[PDB]
């Protein structure tokens, strides 16, 4: 029995003195609730339980712990009750406790994904019929998905919701900012290795994001990563082994340059996730996010007919946010002059 | 009760009772000052004081400043004797056992003759040259150790 | 009843048988709650509670925390006698295998305590100082903590600068399940620690009446528990030093803190004078906007770009930004430490002073010459793409949940950030125009108060209406230039060199 099967030797691996090699499985969502339930249950033997907590819950709440982990996250729950001597414990040990050790959206989602325009939903119910393709898809095992958005669109939060969504069996987020002072290569290399993780659940989600930030490329030149470009661009072909399957989404600002790389040509499918040209969908916007009074509400709406507003959410919460610092007679009037010069 | 000028006979409880360097003058007297001040006031002021002796002071200069001369005169300054404690650059000498050890090693017995006789009076003095040399991997790590050691370790002084 | 010294007889049933310490207090709090709990409740909750008791916990935290005195003071009140056990950093010494064994040894006798007697109640806590930098040592270290049978009714703590470093096994619950991470001591804890180290000089009559315990934690929240008491140390060489107020003054000419180690006056050093009330609004506006990211919990990301041309104070108005905003965590970004370093290493470099503040509350990260990060040079046009990549990526990327954080950076051309399309990036661009007119150019002379008043009526005689274009830094350098010259012709000398700055 050993953590680490690279550490060993070779020789004795090959069938004879070492014929068969077991990996041990990632913990069963039914197992999981095995681990649980025997140290839940020799408390549920015990008259003392936490009527709150739940095996079934704390099952579905866990994935990737190994057992042990189960019984540390008991343990952590149990000295916390005895704290409270001297939800509940188990809640706080969930809390704190881990130090787990193993696909956060809520760093993702900042914002909830508020229903500012007819153009959030029909983006959305567009990513729910993308997943209803891939369900099946016999035909075509890998999808390819992209959304093209002015910057500060959001698109990315968007991305993340649909991945949540689609709560496939693994789903990891790709970030730039791991990828940040990385050698070329080594961009690459990490790239690689989620693509490689991607291949283990039978049907599956990945996330790329920012590829024009992705893949270092920069106005002037144009000046860009080949090797990252080659990775992005044979991925796309690349197929997963038989049987299992996934979609890929990426968020990519710039429209025209990815087309030019022949990145567009790769994708199934493209979207688009304008920003808002109406100041009533910009009311309803603010409305849901809840910032300013409802007096204000109704001086912006008076304002906004007869003018055209060409900005981004993600823009236009750090814009309503800047507004609201200054003092209440000038914030409407701060606000619609901000607005002005964003135009 | 009192010791004779030449007796080694080690009491405890309270039933007893300018050259040569050239330059480097005020400079001089605030370094002697963290250090010696601290130790020199006898004896209730530093309780009254109510602050435990600093254990090491570091000088960094441009080569052929005579940075080992100044060392040489506070080890005889300080101490009737020190005895003065003298490391060489490499400090690491021997893959067999025994750097990481010796290090220790050499730590240890000023701290053990304190423990024996912890209050009062014994400093000891271990001085280190070539500092960059000596701080690789572990044999750096140990060092650091002594100094915030979870047990006493304080009237041992070492300067770099 | 009770059996004799661990005997074989199975008996059931009933019919048997906080000073002193600075801060960290609930963290304190939580630490005791996860060990002690196994321990604490006398006896049969245990067995209700049905947890085997926990093996062992890990503290780590920056350096000078003071973490040693914490494990050593827990250690004597936990047991009446553990007691204490310490290991030496090398912990292996003596490369023969047999001593490496006899390294493991000494926790082997620990587990074997336990073996003889195993129910209740003898423990044995053995602590290992420097645990980073522990091959076979560490697999065997691992084995004795848990299995193969047993080895519980012990416990270990193990104390290390950096987390990183340790191994990954050793951390999942089981051997050590619980992991606990020191932040720097808290402004309130300063205190208790100040109040604490001080308390002992205060409960003497001698003191000083001048130095303020709560003074000093607002001037300090950076340092940590051993360079707090460290630096109380340091008040007392100088009274000590005065017989063979004073001490704060002392204080200043020695903190070492190594984490206010960026001086501000290294960045404002000509200081700020107003040519204009434009110049105030601006700064004060700045300030709005770092009261923005104090107030805002939506957009806790801040990202403000400020343009003037080189020599136009763009880098000490950042500088005032980051003084007046009194936030925890301060720092400002130069080329200057930068220098000669490879464009990966500049990304090192920034990952590491980008990577702190995250932690941080409310912070805001000051970086100069924004292009000079880029290092765009006209002819080319050529510019390092690792760098802007770094640059865009870090300014939208978001602290960890509860963080805000708050860029500043200077570029005295606008065509650069335009040319990058790195400027869209920015939330927004502050103006910083250079001196246009005479009668402002004539008061930021009043404010410097160089020239005599009467010379200085004659500049404003030769420039008062007349358009003129010199960046303040520019305009100390020229005063400078024209101050050298004789009483007589200093005033010629200035408007020489202004002709030839125009």
């Amino acid at each position: 029995m050993t953590n680490r099967p690279d550490l060993i030797d070779e020789a004795l691996l090959r069938p004879g003195r070492l014929e068969v090699k077991m990996e041990i499985g990632l913990p069963d969502e039914k197992g999981r609730l095995q681990i649980l339930h025997i140290h839940t249950a020799r408390m549920r033997g015990h008259q003392l339980l936490s009527a709150d907590v739940d095996i079934k819950e704390l099952a579905v709440e866990t994935k990737n712990f190994s057992g042990a982990e189960l019984e540390g996250l008991v343990r952590a729950a149990q000295s916390t009750a005895m704290n409270r001597h001297i939800d509940f414990l188990a809640s706080l040990e969930n809390d704190i406790k881990p130090a787990f050790g193993t696909e956060d959206y809520a760093s993702y989602i900042m914002n909830g994904i508020i229903k500012w325009g007819d153009p959030v939903t029909r983006v959305l119910d567009d990513g729910e019929l993308l997943v209803q393709q891939t369900k099946n898809s016999d035909r075509t095992p890998l999808v390819s998905v992209l959304l093209e958005g002015p910057p500060h669109s959001g698109k990315t939060a968007l991305a993340a919701k649909i991945a949540e969504e689609s709560n496939f069996p693994f789903i990891k987020i790709c970030s730039p900012d791991k990828m940040i002072g990385f050698s070329e290569t080594a961009k690459c290399q990490a790239m690689k290795k989620i693509f490689d993780d991607a291949y283990k659940s039978q049907l599956s989600c990945v996330v790329v994001d920012d590829i024009e930030r992705l893949l270092d490329y920069v106005p002037i030149g144009p000046r860009f990563s080949n090797l990252v470009l080659q990775a992005l661009l044979v991925l796309l072909k690349k197929a997963p082994p038989q049987g299992r399957k996934l979609l890929i989404i990426g968020t990519t600002s710039r429209k025209d340059v990815l087309q030019e790389m022949e990145m567009l040509n790769a994708f199934s499918t493209t979207i688009h996730v304008p920003n808002i040209a109406t100041g009533e969908q910009l009311l309803e916007a603010l409305e849901l996010l809840g910032n300013f009074k409802d007096k204000e509400r109704t001086t912006i709406a008076q304002q906004v007919k007869g003018k055209k507003v060409w900005i981004g959410i993600k823009k236009l919460l750090m814009l309503i946010e800047m507004s609201l610092q200054m003092d209440p007679e000038y914030r409407v009037r701060k606000f619609l002059a901000l607005l002005r010069e964003e135009g | 009760f009192e010791k004779a000028e030449n007796s080694s006979l080690n009491l405890i409880g309270k039933a007893k009772t300018k050259m040569g360097i050239g330059g480097l003058d005020k400079e001089f007297s605030d370094i002697f000052r963290r250090a010696f001040a601290s130790r020199v006031f006898p004896p209730e002021i530093v309780e009254q004081m109510g602050c435990k002796h600093v254990k090491g002071i570091l000088l960094y200069g441009p080569p052929g400043c005579g940075k080992t001369l100044l060392a040489r005169q506070i080890g005889k300054m300080l101490n009737a004797r020190e005895p003065k404690v003298v490391n060489g650059p490499e400090i690491l000498n021997k893959y067999v056992g025994e750097s990481e050890a010796n290090i220790r090693k050499l730590f240890a017995d000023a701290e053990e003759e304190q423990r024996r006789l912890g209050a009062n009076s014994g400093l000891h003095i271990i001085i280190f040259d070539e500092i960059d040399a000596i701080c690789h991997d572990t044999v750096v790590n140990q060092l650091l150790s002594k100094i915030d050691g979870v047990e006493q370790l304080n009237n041992i002084l070492v300067i770099g | 009843f009770e059996k004799a010294e661990n005997s074989s007889l199975n008996l059931i049933g009933k019919a048997k048988t906080k000073m002193g310490i600075g801060g960290l207090d609930k963290e304190f709090s939580d630490i005791f709650r996860r060990a002690f709990a196994s321990r604490v409740f006398p006896p049969e909750i245990v067995e209700q509670m049905g947890c085997k008791h926990v093996k062992g916990i890990l503290l780590y935290g920056p350096p000078g925390c003071g973490k040693t005195l914490l494990a050593r003071q827990i250690g004597k009140m936990l047991n009446a006698r553990e007691p204490k056990v310490v290991n030496g950093p090398e912990i292996l010494n003596k490369y023969v295998g047999e001593s490496e064994a006899n390294i493991r040894k000494l926790f082997a006798d620990a587990e074997e305590e336990q073996r003889r007697l195993g129910a209740n109640s003898g423990l044995h806590i053995i602590i290992f100082d420097e645990i980073d930098a522990i091959d076979t040592v560490v697999n065997q270290l691992l084995s004795k903590i848990d299995g193969v049978e047993q080895l519980n009714n012990i416990l270990v703590i193990g104390m290390t600068n950096r987390p990183d470093l340790i191994d990954e096994a050793l951390l999942r619950p089981g051997r050590l399940e619980v992991k606990m991470e020191i932040g720097l001591p808290d402004e309130k804890g300063r205190l208790q620690i100040l109040h604490i180290h001080t308390a002992r000089m205060r409960g003497h009559q001698l003191l000083s009446a001048d130095v303020d315990i709560k003074e000093l934690a607002v001037e300090t929240k950076n340092f940590s528990g051993a360079e707090l008491e460290g630096l109380v140390r340091a008040a007392q060489s100088t009274a000590m030093n005065r017989h063979i107020f004073l001490a704060s003054l002392e204080n200043d000419i020695k903190p070492a803190f190594g984490t206010n180690q960026e001086d501000y006056a290294s960045y404002i050093m000509n200081g700020i004078i107003k040519w204009g009330d434009p110049v105030t609004r601006v700064l004060d506006d700045g300030e709005l906007l770092v009261q923005q990211t104090k107030n805002s919990d939506r957009t806790p990301l801040v990202s403000v770009l400020l343009e003037g041309p080189p020599h136009s104070g763009k880098t000490a108005l950042a500088a005032k930004i980051a003084e007046e905003s009194n936030f925890p965590f301060i720092k400002i970004c130069s080329p200057d430490k930068m220098i000669g370093f490879s464009e990966t290493a500049k990304c090192q470099a920034m990952k590491k002073i980008f990577d702190d503040a995250y932690k941080s509350q409310l912070s805001c990260v000051v970086v100069d010459d924004i292009e000079r990060l880029l290092d765009y040079v006209p002819i080319g046009p050529r510019f390092s793409n690792l760098v802007l990549q770094a640059l865009l990526v870090l300014l939208k990327k978001a602290p960890p949940q509860g963080r805000k954080l708050l860029i500043i950076g200077t570029t005295s051309r606008k065509d650069v950030l335009q040319e990058m399309e790195m400027l869209n990036a920015f939330s927004t661009t502050i103006h910083v125009p250079n001196i246009a007119t005479g009668e402002q150019l004539l008061e930021a002379l009043e404010l410097l108060g160089n020239f005599k008043d009467k010379e200085r009526t004659t500049i404003a005689q030769q420039v008062k209406g007349k358009k003129v274009w010199i960046g303040i830094k520019k305009l100390l350098m020229l005063i400078e230039m024209s101050l050298q010259m004789d009483p007589e012709y200093r005033v010629r000398k200035f408007l020489a060199l202004l002709r030839e700055e125009g």
